[PDB]
């Protein structure tokens, strides 16, 4: 599963975490088994304006 | 007083049941004895713990 989120909301991509992203965008089950991988994408995903 | 042995048996059983019922007021290291309070005030993984 691949998506782009704010740096603050990286914590929300975890089992049993409550946030705007967790509630209304991407939800992880508490019993989820797997690995969450996040890396900064500022250089390519941010443009001026 | 002669029937004290039969009354000791009744008293011991009543005391054991009372102790068992009273144990439901014991936190056992949890935040609260009440299950509903734990569920309402905590996220599901923390509540499960």
């Amino acid at each position: 599963d691949s998506f782009v989120i704010r740096g603050d909301e990286v914590r929300q991509i975890a089992p049993g975490q409550t946030g705007k992203i967790a509630d209304y965008n991407y939800k992880l089950p508490d019993d989820f088994t797997g690995c969450v991988i996040a890396w900064n994408s500022n250089n390519l995903d941010s443009k001026v304006g | 007083s002669p029937l004290g042995k039969l009354q000791d048996v009744v008293n011991q059983n009543a005391q054991a049941l009372n102790t068992l019922v009273k144990q439901l007021s014991s936190n056992f290291g949890a935040i609260s004895s009440v299950l509903n309070d734990i569920l309402s005030r905590l996220d599901p993984p923390e509540a499960e713990v």
